[PDB]
C-alpha cells in the first residue's frame, strides 16, 4: 500500500517542533485551508466593446470555478505575462490534488478606474459549462438568447464605480449533485456539464454606446478564494509539474 | 517461531472469503488499499421507486478480467484500465452472451439507477523466483479528466493509495472502492439527461512497475485474474430489458 | 425628532477587505445566496472525506526514483545520489522545451512556500525474490556543496550518519532523512521565475553497493529498486510565496524576444481608420478605437541612418482590413509625440514612402500623401487580429 | 570596563525628576521604542515608464529594512533635498546603535492624487537583499524573470486610488533567522543576504501603457515605523556624525 511503512531506520534525535512557524512567525500554516482563503488572480483583460451594446447586455462572461480558468498565456503579440511567467497559481495547485469539491467561492472583482458607470453582475448557476475549453472568459456580443443581457430571476448585484470600483461577490454552492469535478474537464455525460462550475457569473455596465468608448480596452483584473465552506474531497496524485525559474529568459 | 513442518496437505495456513455460492482463496495476505469511507445508502434523497439490492446473487465474485503478464512488458507499462462497472457487463459481453445470462448482473438488465460499493480482488500466481511488481489504483471518474492521458504512469498513481502485488511473493492486491460521484447514482442505460459514459465510475488501473526479472531460462510469464465482488448496491428504476442497450465496446 | 448635535465618527475609508489575511477574521460580502445567513452545507453522504492539511499530503509516498541495481556492481559502486530536500526531482522525456516532471507530493506542496524544516523519509522497495541478497549503504552527508558532492565514495560517506541494509528476507524498508542546519528552517531550493533567491539543499543522500548483489543462477542479476520520498512526522514548512511549479495542464510558453515588431500594448486590436490630425481623414491611419484620437501608437524602429523601414505583417490574415487586408505599413511620429502606423497598399508604396521620411521628407509631402491610402479604401473597417507581428522590411536609403 | 565608575564626585543637590517631561507635558519619552514608532519618510520617487508596462508589471520595487534606505540625496541636477539637507533621519540614527533587530514594519504609502488608477502591492520575502548597494528603491523594467511581474503566492494588497490614494501596510517578520543585521550590510556569506531586509515590497498600477504616461513624474512618498512587535537586540556605539546646521549654504 502506499502509506505502509515496512522498516523505519532513524537515526534523528528527536526535532523541536516548530508547529509551522507558529513557534518563530507566530501563525501555523499547517492548515491549507486557510492558506486556500487567501486571494488569488483568477483572470484578467481588456475590455472589448464589439456591438453597440445597449444597457441590458452584459459586458462579458465566465464560469466560475475553484480549478481556475484554462490558463492564458495570452497572445503571442500580448502574452499575459503573469501566466506566462507565473505559471497557474496555488489555489489550483492545490485543487489538482483532489477529485471533488463542494462549497463557494469569493471574488471581488477589480473594474478600471476612470470609468464612473454604475455595474452590474448577474450570477446564472443554470448555465452548464461544456468541455474544459471555453473555461475562460468570454466577451458576450449580439443579443440572440438571454444569454447575451442582464437577465430577470439570476441573482444579481451592482457596484457604483463612482462610489467604489471593485465589487465583492460571494458565489453559493448551487448544484443537484454530491460534488463537483475538480480536475481540467474533458465532459462526458451530458448531465456531467451541470457538474463542475458553480454556474456562470456575468457582468455588464450599463454605460450607452455613446459612453462605452471610454471604456474600450479597459483592464479588469478578478480575483478569488474559497470562501471558508468550501471542501475538497477525494485524494489524487498530482500530474507532472513544470518548473518555473527553468523558464527561458525573454533573451536579448 | 520457525520449524517448518510441511506436511502431505502442504504447510501454510489458507483465508477464506465466502460471499454467496461463491469461494475463493489465497496463500499469501491480501495487500488491501481503501480510497474511500464507506459510503451512505442515499436511496432516502432521490427515489420513491422500489429499491432493492440483490446480495444473494450481486455479491458473487466474477472473473471481469485476466491476462498474461510476461517479463517483456517494460517499466510503466499499463496491463490494464478497467472501467468497473461497464466493465463487468463489458467483459460478459466480450464473453459474446447476453448479460441476463450471468446471474450477478441481471439486474443491470431491468433497473435504471443503480448504486453501490464495489469490491476488487486481483489475484496472481506469479512464480517465486520470478520478481517484478504490478501497482493497482482505482481513480475515479478518470474518464471526466482530459489531462488523465498525462498522469496515467506509475508515478502518478503511486502518489495516490495503490495496491501493490509482488512478483515475488504472488501476493494477491485486495481493493476496496467505496461508490463516489458527482451524482449519487449511476444509470444502467440511455437516460433522458445523459447517454454517454454510461455506468462509468472512473477505473482500476494496473500500470505495471517492476517488469519480470527471471533466469533467462525461467518461467517466462506470469498470469493475473481479476474478480469483483458487488457488496452493499442498491438498485432502482425498473423497466423493460428492452430500454437495455449493449455496453460500449471499449 | 431631538437634534443630533454630538460630534461624528472620524474615520479613514479604504477601497478593500485586506486579500492576504485569512484566519480569525470575519470577511463581508455581497453574497448573491438568497438567504441572509445561509451557508453551503454538507449532506452526511457528501461528508468531507479529506481534511486537507499540509502534513496530511505531506505524509503520503511518492515514487520518486527507479534504481536499477544488476549483480555485477562494485561494493564501492553508487546508485544515487539525490539531494536531501523535499524538491527531488524526477524528468520526464517531455520533448517539450519545457520539460515535465514528476514530483514527490510532499516536494509539491513545499514548493509553494519559502521555508521548510524537518526530516524526510524514503521507504525503500527493494523488488527481489528472498533468494536474491545484498548489502548497501544509504548514508546523509551534512553540508555537501557541489564542489565537494563528488569525491565521494561509501566511505567518505561512513564518516558521516549512515544506515547498512542487508536484503536477504524482507526487501524493503525505510531510510528517514536527518534535518541538519544551521538555519532553523530552509529556503526553497527554486522560486518563482527568478534564477537568484534560489539556494539549494542542505545536504545530500547517497546509496552505495556495500555489498554485491549474489543472486542465485536461477533468478534475475538484475533487481529492480524504488525510491518513494515522502514528508517525515517532523516535517514542515511555514511562509507562503509563489509556487515555482506549473500545471501540465497547459504547457505553453511565451518569449518575449523583440525582434518582431507590433503594436503597442493596448492599442491593439488596430483597424484602418481615419484622423483629423492625419490628412484630415483623407488618409488612412490605424486605430484601435473609434472615438477620435484612438489612433494606434507603435514602437519606433531603429533605422540606422542611411537607410529606411517599413511595416510588412508576417500574416495577412491578422492584417486589418479596409478595401484590403493591410499587410503593409510604415510608422511615422504622429508629431504629437507618439508613432503613427499608417496602412500602405503594399511593400513598395511603403517603400518609397520610407525613401521619403527617411529621405527626411514629411508626412505633409505630396509624395507622401500620394503613397497614403485614401480613407475611402476604409471599406468595413476591420481591426487586426489582436497584435499581429509585423515583420521590418529594412531597405538601405 | 566601559560603565564602571571608580569613584563619584557629587556636589547636586537632588534634582526634581520630570518623568521625562511627564510632569511637564504630561507625556514620558524614555521610552525610546514608542517614539520608534513615529513615521518617518523611508523615500521619495518620481514615477518613471520605461517600457509600455503591462498590466503584470510590478512599477518598481524596494527591500523593505529598519535600517533605512542607503540615503539618496538624488542626482546634483535634481537634489532630494530633504535627505540633502536632513539628513538620514531618526529611525535610522538609532538603528546605528545596535547590531540586529527582530520584528515588523508599518510603511503607509501615499500614491498620487491626480490619477486614479487602482494600485496593487506584493511583497515578496523570498528576494535576498544583495550588498548595502541596492538597497535602494528601484524601477523595474522589461520583463525577465518573474521579478517584474505581479507574483501568486505572495502576499499583496490593492488599494483604489479612487477610493483613496494612501495605502497601510504592515509588514511581518519572515525570516529563518534569529534576527537580521542592522548596520550597512557589505554581505558575506550568501546566506547571509537573507539576513538583512524582511524581504521585497513591490508596486504595480494596473494601469495600461495608454493611460499610463499621466502617472509619469508623479511624486511617491513613503514611510515607516517600527510596527510595535519591533525588536532591536545588541549594543553597539555609534559610528561618527555629521553635523546638520554646520552644513553649507546654497549660496547667492
Amino acid at each position: 500500500e502506499e502509506s505502509r511503512n515496512t522498516t523505519v531506520l532513524d537515526t534523528t534525535t528527536t526535532l523541536q517542533s516548530s508547529g509551522f512557524g507558529r513557534a518563530f512567525f507566530g501563525e501555523a500554516f499547517n492548515d491549507l485551508k486557510t492558506l486556500m482563503r487567501r486571494y488569488q488572480l483568477y483572470g484578467q483583460l481588456l475590455l472589448s466593446v464589439t456591438t453597440d451594446k445597449d444597457i441590458d447586455h452584459c459586458m462579458f462572461t465566465f464560469p466560475c470555478l475553484p480549478q481556475g480558468l484554462a490558463l492564458d498565456i495570452g497572445s503571442a503579440g500580448s502574452p499575459h505575462e503573469i501566466f506566462n511567467r507565473c505559471r497557474d497559481g496555488i489555489i489550483p495547485l492545490i485543487a489538482s490534488g483532489y477529485r471533488f469539491y463542494r462549497g463557494d467561492l469569493r471574488y471581488k472583482i477589480v473594474f478600471p478606474s476612470n470609468v464612473n458607470s454604475n455595474i452590474w453582475v448577474q450570477h446564472r448557476p443554470d448555465r452548464r459549462l461544456e468541455g474544459w475549453s471555453a473555461a475562460k472568459i468570454v466577451n458576450c456580443d449580439a443579443v440572440s438568447t438571454g444569454q447575451g443581457v442582464y437577465n430577470h430571476g439570476y441573482a444579481s448585484h451592482i457596484q457604483i464605480t463612482r462610489v467604489n470600483n471593485v465589487i465583492e461577490l460571494e458565489v453559493p454552492f448551487y448544484n443537484a449533485t454530491c460534488y463537483n469535478y475538480l480536475q481540467a474537464f474533458n465532459a462526458s455525460s451530458a448531465a456531467s456539464s451541470y457538474a463542475v462550475s458553480l454556474g456562470e457569473i456575468s457582468v455588464g455596465f450599463q454605460a450607452t454606446s455613446d459612453d462605452i468608448a471610454s471604456i474600450v480596452n479597459k483592464p479588469v483584473t478578478i480575483y478569488y478564494s474559497i470562501g471558508d465552506g468550501m471542501q475538497f474531497s477525494q485524494w489524487v496524485g498530482y500530474q507532472p509539474m513544470m518548473i518555473l525559474d527553468q523558464l527561458p529568459a525573454p533573451v536579448v | 517461531m520457525d520449524n517448518p513442518n510441511p506436511g502431505p496437505d502442504g504447510e501454510g495456513e489458507v483465508e477464506l472469503e465466502k460471499d454467496s455460492n461463491v469461494v475463493l482463496t489465497t496463500q499469501r495476505d491480501p495487500s488491501t488499499s481503501i480510497p474511500a469511507p464507506v459510503s451512505v445508502k442515499w436511496s432516502r434523497w432521490t427515489s420513491n421507486d422500489v429499491v432493492d439490492d440483490y446480495a444473494t446473487i450481486t455479491s458473487r465474485w466474477y472473473q471481469i478480467a485476466e491476462f498474461v503478464w510476461s517479463k517483456d512488458d517494460p517499466f510503466d507499462k499499463e496491463l490494464a484500465r478497467l472501467i468497473l462497472p461497464r466493465a463487468l457487463l463489458s467483459s460478459i459481453e466480450a464473453n459474446s452472451d447476453a448479460i441476463c445470462d450471468v446471474p450477478n448482473t441481471i439486474p443491470f438488465k431491468v433497473h435504471a439507477y443503480w448504486r453501490g460499493d464495489m469490491e476488487v480482488r486481483v489475484q496472481i500466481n506469479s512464480n517465486k523466483f520470478q520478481v517484478g511488481q504490478l501497482q493497482a489504483t482505482w481513480y475515479y471518474s478518470d474518464h471526466e479528466n482530459l489531462n488523465i492521458s498525462s498522469k496515467r504512469s506509475v508515478y502518478g498513481f503511486s502518489q495516490m493509495d495503490h495496491a501493490l502485488i509482488s512478483a515475488s511473493a504472488s501476493n494477491e492486491a485486495k481493493l476496496v472502492i467505496p461508490f463516489k460521484h458527482v451524482y449519487p447514482f449511476l444509470p444502467t442505460r440511455i437516460v433522458p439527461d445523459w447517454t454517454t459514459g454510461i455506468l462509468d465510475m472512473g477505473a482500476l488501473n494496473i500500470r505495471v512497475i517492476a517488469p519480470l526479472r527471471m533466469s533467462a531460462t525461467g518461467p517466462t510469464t506470469c498470469n493475473v485474474v481479476v474478480f469483483i465482488k458487488l457488496n452493499n448496491s442498491e438498485f432502482t428504476g425498473t423497466s423493460s430489458g428492452k430500454f437495455y442497450a449493449s455496453q460500449i465496446r471499449a | 425628532n431631538p437634534s443630533y448635535q454630538q460630534s461624528p465618527r472620524h474615520f479613514v475609508p479604504t477601497g478593500m477587505h485586506s486579500l492576504a489575511l485569512g484566519t480569525n477574521l470575519v470577511e463581508p460580502l455581497h453574497a448573491l445566496r438568497l438567504d441572509a445567513a445561509g451557508t453551503t452545507q454538507h449532506p452526511v453522504g457528501c461528508a468531507p472525506d479529506e481534511d486537507m492539511t499540509v502534513s496530511s499530503i505531506a505524509s503520503r509516498y511518492g515514487l520518486i526514483r527507479r534504481v536499477q541495481w544488476k549483480k555485477d556492481h562494485a561494493k564501492g559502486s553508487l546508485l544515487l545520489q539525490l539531494d536531501a530536500d523535499p524538491f527531488v526531482e524526477q524528468r520526464i522525456e517531455g520533448t517539450n522545451p519545457i520539460s515535465l516532471y514528476w514530483f514527490a507530493p510532499v516536494g509539491v506542496v513545499s514548493s509553494m512556500f519559502m521555508q521548510w524544516r524537518g526530516s524526510l523519509e524514503y521507504r525503500f522497495d527493494i523488488i527481489a525474490s528472498q533468494f536474491h541478497t545484498g548489502r548497501l549503504i544509504v548514508g546523509y552527508v551534512p553540508g555537501l556543496t557541489a564542489s565537494l558532492q563528488l569525491q565521494m565514495d561509501y566511505m567518505k560517506l561512513k564518516s558521516s550518519s549512515y544506515v547498512v541494509f542487508d536484503l536477504q528476507e524482507s526487501n524493503s524498508f525505510t531510510f528517514e532523512v536527518p534535518y541538519v542546519s544551521y538555519r532553523p528552517w530552509w529556503v526553497r531550493k527554486y522560486g518563482g521565475n527568478y534564477l537568484p533567491s534560489s539556494t539549494d539543499a542542505p545536504s545530500t543522500l547517497f546509496m552505495y553497493v556495500q555489498v554485491p548483489l549474489i543472486p542465485m543462477e536461477a533468478v534475475s542479476d538484475t533487481i529492480d529498486i524504488n525510491v518513494y520520498v515522502r514528508g517525515g512526522s517532523s516535517f514542515e514548512v511555514c511562509v507562503p510565496v509563489q509556487p515555482s511549479l506549473g500545471l501540465n495542464w497547459n504547457t505553453d510558453f511565451i518569449l518575449r524576444n523583440d525582434e518582431e515588431y507590433r503594436a503597442k500594448t493596448g492599442y491593439a486590436p488596430y483597424y484602418a481608420g481615419v484622423w483629423h490630425s492625419f490628412n484630415n481623414s483623407n488618409s488612412l491611419v490605424f486605430r484601435w478605437g473609434s472615438a477620435s484620437d484612438q489612433i494606434a501608437q507603435w514602437p519606433t524602429i531603429s533605422v540606422p541612418r542611411g537607410e529606411l523601414a517599413f511595416l510588412r505583417i508576417k500574416d495577412g490574415k491578422q492584417a486589418a482590413v479596409g478595401t484590403q487586408p493591410w499587410r503593409t505599413m510604415v510608422v511615422w511620429p504622429s508629431g504629437h509625440g507618439y508613432n503613427i502606423g499608417i496602412p500602405t497598399y503594399n511593400a513598395e508604396r511603403a517603400r518609397q514612402l520610407a525613401q521619403h521620411l527617411y529621405g527626411g521628407g514629411s508626412l505633409t509631402d505630396e509624395k507622401a500623401k500620394q503613397l497614403f491610402v485614401p480613407a475611402n479604401q476604409q471599406g468595413p473597417g476591420k481591426v487586426s487580429n489582436g497584435n499581429p507581428v509585423w515583420e521590418v522590411m529594412r531597405a538601405p536609403l
